[PDB]
């Protein structure tokens, strides 16, 4: 459960992302493909080259979902139910990969937000991404 | 994997008694039921909408046998699970696009089938040995992913 | 989330266990210690040899908690709230190990319920154990 | 670990720029804050009730430095992580009773620290190499556990 402080930390951290969330989502995706090559197994149909516009594009999408998750922090279950159904029912992405993408997001945020990527903010964002991941794989069975 | 001699001994000694036909079908089958997401790769198998639809699915039972047979053969070269599984590694990656974590899930399902069937004979020590095996395989099978 | 069928399935399986639960608790731990040696890190103060009375004892305790979890399937959170505090604030057992014992508990069950350890039961139990795990680790951070 | 030659060259290049004193203290401190159950092992390091309490803790700071030192040395022997950490693996197991899973938590936090620090310079390919190393280290450390 996200505490008042976690929510604060995340609204602020994400706030900062702002206009780059697309750029970031994409970058985190590249990080994930390189670090955990097994993850590529869900994107057979993509151009997974450095700069792919297909990655940029999907990265925007991922980011917009997180922004929207942040926007509805007190009702994440409902705010992301559509995406949970999708991941759970159509894509069928192994739960373990949610932790890897999360790690990559954290790594991307850290690389970009020096000032804000504080121990307390790191702990909060870690908790947030874990909560998002939990939502998203809640309907798997 | 680092198997004890009593480890290979016991592994080898229990497998000897395994009916690969139904242990194979029962393990892949149970995988599809317990971890619904794994079905992703067997839509072509048909109606998997139920435990019964899956269990008695002959396309499942037949794939299960092949898997167990291949598994069954890696037991013969414990000493080099990677060489053994090299080609199956590249296939599952490059062709089937199967996420290696599935291999880990199967291994656990497999240990459950074996305990089910051998009961009292699948002792802690014996499970231990097999856990090592299933791990080794998972690993050997994931080894050529890139 | 447990469906009404899962609940039936588990109430059923567990009713079968009956008076062995304790027997089966101790067995599952034993399997755990041998198969996942790492898990022993948490019991440095126990006798872990085969037959250990400490292990038998604890087995009962675990079993009793499962039983209780079964009885309150619909309010596990409340029923187990106290164990959640304990594992979260005192034991501080890495969440990873819950998956280990659940598997060991499942193997045990399969070895003692040929007949009842059906695919449908198997699947329902996995889910129930994962829910218990989820509850016990909900207060970690 | 089987790191490309440009993997080991890149890992290497960056490491030379890291201030071990600090990074270690930052890595260990972030571990205790992000996964507070890890604190279980440092009751004698005093106050770790708060992020500032943890991060400014001189003991955490001091411990952090020894960790990174040992880490530093493993990096001079990428080809023999297991021999390197063999004595530290036994200690952590047989004396410290630390679950190896903590080694994996720490390697990821360390990756977040390096990223935090090198910024744009900590690219996808550099990270990829770093992940491999951290994994090599946690496996090397967990190797003599029994
Ligand atoms: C916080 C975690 C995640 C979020 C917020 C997220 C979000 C999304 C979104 C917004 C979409 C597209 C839906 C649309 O087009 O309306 C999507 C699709 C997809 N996701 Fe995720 N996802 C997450 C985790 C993952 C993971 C871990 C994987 C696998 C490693 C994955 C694989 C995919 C794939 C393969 C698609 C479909 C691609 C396409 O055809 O364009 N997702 N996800
Ligand atoms: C011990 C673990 C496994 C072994 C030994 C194994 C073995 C095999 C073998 C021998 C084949 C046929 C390839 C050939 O020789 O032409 C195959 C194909 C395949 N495997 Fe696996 N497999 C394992 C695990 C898995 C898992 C866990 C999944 C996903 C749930 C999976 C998905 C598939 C699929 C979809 C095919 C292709 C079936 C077809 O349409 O012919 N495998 N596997
Ligand atoms: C669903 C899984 C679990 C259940 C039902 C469970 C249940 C219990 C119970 C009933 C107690 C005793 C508390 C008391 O006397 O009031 C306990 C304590 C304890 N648990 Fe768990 N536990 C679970 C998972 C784990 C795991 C995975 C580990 C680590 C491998 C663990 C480590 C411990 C330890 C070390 C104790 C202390 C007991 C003693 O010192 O005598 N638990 N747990
Ligand atoms: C990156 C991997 C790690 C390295 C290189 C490492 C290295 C070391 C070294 C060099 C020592 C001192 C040796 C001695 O006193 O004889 C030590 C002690 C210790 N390590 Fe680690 N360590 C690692 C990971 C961890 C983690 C993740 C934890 C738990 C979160 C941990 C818990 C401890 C504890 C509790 C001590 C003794 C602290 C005390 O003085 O009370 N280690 N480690």
């Amino acid at each position: 459960v996200l505490s008042p402080a976690d929510k604060t930390n995340v609204k602020a951290a994400w706030g900062k992302v702002g206009a780059h969330a697309g750029e970031y989502g994409a970058e985190a995706l590249e990080r994930m493909f390189l670090s955990f090559p097994t993850t590529k197994t869900y994107f057979p149909h993509f151009d997974l080259s450095h700069g792919s516009a297909q990655v940029k594009g999907h990265g925007k999408k991922v980011a917009d979902a997180l922004t929207n998750a942040v926007a509805h922090v007190d009702d994440m279950p409902n705010a992301l139910s559509a995406l949970s159904d999708l991941h759970a029912h159509k894509l069928r992405v192994d739960p373990v990969n949610f932790k890897l993408l999360s790690h990559c997001l954290l790594v991307t945020l850290a690389a970009h937000l020096p000032a804000e990527f504080t121990p307390a903010v790191h702990a909060s964002l870690d908790k947030f991404l874990a909560s998002v991941s939990t939502v998203l794989t809640s309907k798997y069975r | 994997v680092h198997l004890t001699p009593e480890e290979k001994s016991a592994v080898t000694a229990l497998w000897g008694k395994v009916n690969v036909d139904e242990v194979g079908g029962e393990a892949l089958g149970r995988l599809l039921v317990v971890y619904p997401w794994t079905q992703r790769f067997f839509e072509s198998f048909g109606d998997l909408s139920t435990p019964d639809a899956v269990m008695g699915n002959p396309k499942v039972k037949a794939h299960g046998k092949k898997v167990l047979g291949a598994f069954s053969d890696g037991l013969a070269h414990l000493d080099n699970l990677k060489g053994t599984f090299a080609t199956l590694s590249e296939l599952h990656c490059d062709k089937l696009h199967v996420d290696p974590e599935n291999f880990r899930l199967l291994g656990n399902v497999l240990v459950c089938v074996l305990a089910h069937h051998f009961g009292k004979e699948f002792t802690p020590p014996v499970q231990a040995a097999y856990q090592k095996v299933v791990a080794g395989v998972a690993n050997a099978l994931a080894h050529k992913y890139h």
